[PDB]
């Protein structure tokens, strides 16, 4: 019964300079758990559909980095302990975004990136020819 | 209001003390997690999203051509000869170094200028005129 | 291990109450929330990669657990 | 055919956060967020509600007291970008030379005792003190009534005293502008 | 015989926690990592600096909440943030706990130049998984 | 071998892309490499390899003298030191020792 | 006496509350605040997984309780306001590369720690087809001889990758500068080129 | 307060080597080419051979940061195998497990 | 009172409610008035919203909620009111 009133919305100023265009925007994420990357895929793919972005997902193959250590403090060279670090992947292929759409969506999904997960965001920006390339100077 | 304010005059103790307690009016304990992230972003404690890996680094507002084009700094050196050849390798390497500022690069170049200026006699014996 | 019949009934009670909270969080109909919806929801909300399934978070009917 | 390239919306660095906070209203089952959310640390009365927040704030003063008393243990900046507010604070004037600039430090640092002592020596030297500089010194002395603001560690009745230094300084002041009065 | 991070069997009378009851060959199988950051992922940097910070904090917390911790810390990192999730006991005054939360958080934020939070979870007694 | 055109073209591309233009032997191209990166000693992993052990011990020592940190190890060593003193096994004063 | 802990507030929670209010942002699993009888832990023989209370296994999960489907949809509604619309003229990739022949690639690296810096961020890659440029036969030949392996004949794309400069700003500027002076030099016909 | 005097001697070596790195770089560059006259490169040889011996970067040793061990250190964590394993075996290194395949 | 409270909840006005003293005073008075002059069902709605979410009661404001329950002849709730009192 105590619902607040006159909900103040943030100021989104529409400017007069044009917007960036991204042909695509690949988002690779890297974690140690696959279930965590499954929950982050569900979150990010839903967030894109609730924002009208086209998104495809695939799993790049994993990397298992192993190395060996000695098991004893002094001798016993034949006895080792072996360790690994698995890096699991999921690539979010977004397509046909404007700079502001990207800006909002990345910020959102990056602030909710879980602990132990990294992200590499490749942005393919569309651009037209520089003015100086329009005509030769000869 | 007064057409022309005293912009040259700066606020006084009374002014700022009043500003402090004008803020105390609206200060309330943080209400939820969003408010702490908002408070931390305003204080500069939290990163701003979406992240730029160069957030806070402007590189002394240098332009690309000050890192890449370093021949203007070779004007005090011999225009030909082994010193030119050598310094043309220093600047080629310096012009490829993404870890140095333009100021640091110019320090390297200026060292060799002072260094070859001290070895004039060595350089003159080998018939390489420095200046 | 001593699970009195009263102890189990207090567990079935908590599961039914919890079953409804889980459907509420997931935005689904509390009246058609099957176990397979409980498992899918619990897997998403508490993601664990532990290679053993018996070590992962679970929310099952007390009769299938005890 | 022609690209209808739209316009770049812009916003503040807290805007998206604020957009997301709009979606949530307070939780009735919870105590205020400033408290710890444990059944055993949740305040269970208005007295505790007050007492628990003072304890948390008391521990922060002890931290800030240590941080500022042993700066060297906190002078290693790892943050990128640099966070100015998680650095130690330095309250002592670092310039001991008698100069106009060194006066500003004692005024900016609200060091009433340092300023008056330096002012006395500076006046004996005979050097000229700017009107603006003298005015700023007066504000500090008057605002706090020649009573040093207490910080960290080292009511009923009339606190004003007729034989106070502020009155004396005005007499020594050769020029008194409107701000002085 | 292997020794690393094994609690030996004893006489059926030793309370051990789920954490203590599991040997290193169970670290991705039946139990998780007590810390979570990105340093040890393929292509990532600063695993060393994260590791020194984690060794200090565990030590810092153990002596700062003497006799209170009921298990091991869970250290989390998200971007710029650091989360310390302790399970403590219910013997200290909540006044003292609030003093220590406010103290530790503040001191650690100025030391490691980041926002540091500390989430306590009190238990009556240390949760016993098994009597070895 | 390269034709004059092939040669004059690769020199034009090198001028454009900012590579060495003078003919330079492999021994002298080290000068470029030397200035193209940081010196090993200047890299962070090198000069900042160790934790500042002076800061971690001095901080945690005052935090103990301030009462805000319990050092179980230093408590252990103080106890042992106290007992040895009772047994008479106390450190001799520097210089004013048994010998001259 | 000894301070007693209050009961968990999950009991005072309504089976139909809005869950997003309880966990608005990412926060660690609290047993006292989550009305789920969730158990975790490899069970002892003839035992059950361990209860939520004091369960360090559940505290090691990075949970998604702040991002339920409900919460997400609500969130994204408040964020539709911030995003602008894709040019409906640029339907296909064919149309994208008709109107915008140049493509600029760049990567951002999100990682946890005190410092946000990542030296891989500075790299800029400029991709373009040579069919989108105003090049005759003469010039198209010399441009291809000047860039070397930066050009792929199969795809006809010239790729300029720059990372000499500290900033991505400066590298992008350098990449454009290069495409520019490569284009104007491919049009200039030096006299020595008659020795081909 | 470093683990021992061998670590302390490396702490100083790393610090001095950092102080002189720019000078050492500049002098090497002179003597690392065939361009310059040999009478000049010979002076450079003398000059860099006269810089303090503890500025020579090859004298830095990568010791365990926790226990000062001069061998058996993994470079990603700067820890000896004994110290690395102790943290890895308790679950305290993010994402590192025992390998089986 | 609903207009006064209605104003506080508009926009960012709630930030003017002042220190804890002011805040208890406000909510203490505000709720006493609710229990006295409002339907019991709506008093219980405001009871659940304000406590302990926003306000830790005083001993008295439990009495008023008891009285208001009596006036409404709703004694099936008095048990619950005792638990909360503890
Ligand atoms: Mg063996």
């Amino acid at each position: 019964v105590d619902v607040p009133k006159d909900l103040t919305k943030p100021v989104v100023t529409i400017s007069d300079e044009p917007d960036i265009l991204y042909k695509r925007l690949s988002v690779l994420v890297k974690g140690h758990d696959k279930a965590v990357l499954d929950s982050y895929e569900y979150f990010a793919v839903l967030a894109a559909k609730e924002l009208g972005i086209s998104i495809k997902v695939h799993e790049p193959p994993r990397k298992i980095e192993r190395f060996t250590l000695l098991q004893s403090v002094h001798i016993y060279k034949k006895h080792r302990v072996q360790y690994e670090m698995r890096t699991l992947y999921r690539c979010l292929e977004l397509e046909h975004l404007t700079g502001s759409t990207a800006d909002v969506y990345l910020e959102y999904i990056q602030r909710n990136l879980p602990e132990g997960v990294a992200m590499e965001v490749t942005k393919t920006q569309l651009e037209q020819l520089p003015e100086h390339i329009k005509e030769p100077i000869w | 209001t007064k057409e022309a304010p005293e912009t040259d005059t700066s606020p006084s103790l009374w002014d700022v003390e009043f500003a402090k307690q004008l803020a105390t009016v609206n200060e309330q304990p943080l209400q939820n997690g969003f408010e702490e992230l908002i408070q931390w972003t305003k204080e500069g404690k939290l990163w701003e999203f979406p992240i730029n890996n160069e957030a806070g680094f402007d590189d002394d507002g240098s332009e690309f051509h000050e890192h890449i084009f370093l021949e203007k700094h070779l004007e005090s050196f011999p225009k030909q000869g082994p010193i030119r050849h050598f310094m043309e390798l220093v600047t080629c390497g310096l012009s490829k170094n993404p870890y140095l500022s333009v100021k640091q690069k110019v320090e390297h170049i200026e060292w060799f200028r002072n260094y070859f200026n001290e070895k004039k006699d060595i350089l003159k014996e080998s018939n390489i005129q420095f200046n | 291990e001593t699970y009195t019949e009263d102890f189990i009934k207090k567990q079935i009670e908590e599961f039914n109450i919890g079953k409804r909270h889980l459907a509420n969080m997931m935005g689904e109909d509390p009246e058609t929330f099957t176990q397979e919806d409980i498992d899918r929801a619990i897997a998403y909300l508490f993601p664990s990669g532990l290679f053993e399934k018996r070590a992962r978070p679970v929310m099952k009917h007390p009769e299938q657990i005890f | 055919e022609e690209v209808v390239i739209p316009k770049k919306k812009t916003w503040d660095k807290v805007a998206v956060l604020q957009a997301l906070a709009s979606t949530v209203n307070r939780d009735t089952t919870a105590v205020p967020y400033v408290f710890q959310d444990d059944p055993y640390l949740m305040p269970a009365s208005s007295l505790e509600s007050r007492s628990f927040l003072l304890a948390k704030k008391s521990g922060e003063n002890v931290a800030k007291f240590i941080i500022n008393s042993y700066p060297k243990y906190f002078q290693k900046d790892i943050a990128e970008p640099h966070i100015p507010c998680l650095m130690p604070e330095y309250f002592e004037p670092q310039i001991k030379d008698i100069s106009e600039a060194a006066l500003k430090e004692r005024i900016e640092l609200r060091k009433v005792k340092a300023s008056v002592d330096m002012f006395d020596q500076l006046l004996q030297a005979g050097t000229t003190v700017s009107l603006e500089t003298t005015n700023s010194l007066l504000d500090l002395l008057c605002y706090y009534g020649d009573q040093e603001p207490s910080t960290d560690y080292h009511q009923f009745g009339v606190t004003w005293r007729a034989k106070n230094n502020a009155e004396r300084i005005f007499s020594l002041m050769p020029e008194k502008n409107e701000h002085s009065y | 015989k292997n020794r690393a991070a094994r609690v030996r069997v004893s006489k059926g009378d030793k309370p051990v926690t789920y954490e203590e009851a599991h040997a290193p060959h169970y670290i991705a199988h039946r139990k998780g990592w007590l810390s979570l950051h990105t340093g040890n992922l393929d292509g990532e940097d600063h695993a060393a600096e994260r590791t020194v910070e984690d060794v200090f904090l565990r030590k810092f917390m153990w002596g700062t909440f003497p006799g209170c911790l009921a298990d091991q810390l869970v250290l989390k990192r998200r971007g710029n943030q650091l989360e310390i999730c302790a399970v403590v006991l219910r013997q200290l005054s909540p006044h003292k706990y609030y003093f220590l939360v406010g103290y530790s958080e503040t001191l650690l934020s100025y030391f490691y130049k980041c926002p540091v939070r500390l989430h306590l979870q009190t238990v009556p007694s240390k949760v016993v998984y098994k009597y070895l | 071998s390269l034709s004059e055109y092939a040669f004059r073209m690769s020199r034009l591309s090198a001028r454009l892309f900012g590579e060495v233009t003078r003919p330079t032997n492999s021994k002298s191209m080290k000068v470029v490499k030397l200035f193209s990166e940081l010196p090993l000693a200047k890299k962070k992993e090198t000069y900042d390899w160790y934790p500042n052990h002076h800061t971690y011990a001095e901080l945690m020592q005052t935090l103990r003298f301030l009462g805000l940190y319990r050092d179980e190890h230093q408590d252990f060593m103080d106890e042992q030191k106290r007992l040895k003193k009772l047994r008479g096994k106390e450190k001799p004063k520097k210089g004013e020792g048994k010998r001259a | 006496p000894r301070r007693k802990a209050l009961p968990p507030r999950t009991e005072k929670m309504a089976v139909d509350q809005d869950w997003p209010s309880v966990y608005p942002v990412a926060a660690p699993f609290k047993p006292s605040a989550v009305p789920l009888p969730v158990r975790m832990g490899y069970p002892v023989k003839k035992g059950v997984p361990m209860a939520k209370e004091g369960n360090l296994e559940l505290l090691k999960i990075p949970n998604f309780l702040h991002l339920t489907p409900v919460a997400i949809k609500k969130h994204c509604e408040a964020l539709k306001d911030f995003c602008t619309e894709w040019p409906a003229a640029l339907d296909s990739d064919e149309k994208c590369e008709k109107h915008f022949p140049i493509e600029i690639d760049s990567t951002d690296y999100v990682s946890s720690g005190p410092s946000v810096r990542n030296p891989r961020a500075r790299v800029v890659v400029l991709r373009v087809k040579l069919s989108s440029l105003n090049l005759d036969d003469h010039a198209k030949k010399k441009l291809i001889k000047l860039v070397g392996e930066r050009y792929c004949k199969t795809t006809d794309v010239l790729t300029i990758k720059t990372d000499r400069c500290p900033l991505r700003r400066q590298n992008y500027d350098y990449a454009v500068y290069l495409l520019t002076v490569l284009y104007h030099e491919s049009w200039n016909t030096e006299e020595w080129e008659k020795s081909k | 307060h470093y683990v021992d005097w061998r670590m302390w001697r490396d702490v100083k070596r790393r610090k001095m080597a950092y102080e002189y790195a720019d000078e050492r770089l500049r002098i090497n560059s002179l003597r690392k080419n065939t361009i310059l006259p040999k009478i000049l490169q010979d002076v450079a040889d003398e000059e860099i051979a006269a810089l303090p011996r503890d500025s020579c970067p090859v004298r830095i040793r990568n010791r365990c940061v926790m226990t000062s061990r001069p061998r058996g250190v993994k470079r990603r964590w700067r820890l000896s195998r004994i110290v690395f394993r102790h943290l890895a075996d308790h679950g305290q290194l993010s994402g590192i497990q025992r390998a089986t395949w | 009172a609903y207009q006064v409270h209605g104003l506080l909840k508009t926009g960012d006005n709630w930030k003017f409610i002042g220190p804890d003293q002011h805040r208890n005073f406000y909510y203490s008075k505000f709720f006493d008035l609710i229990c006295l002059m409002e339907q019991i069902d709506v008093t219980l709605k405001w009871y659940e919203d304000l406590i302990p979410s926003a306000y830790f009661p005083h001993s008295q404001t439990m009495i008023h909620l008891l009285q208001a329950l009596d006036v409404a002849n709703r004694l099936e709730v008095i048990p619950k009111i005792w638990k909360d009192s503890k």
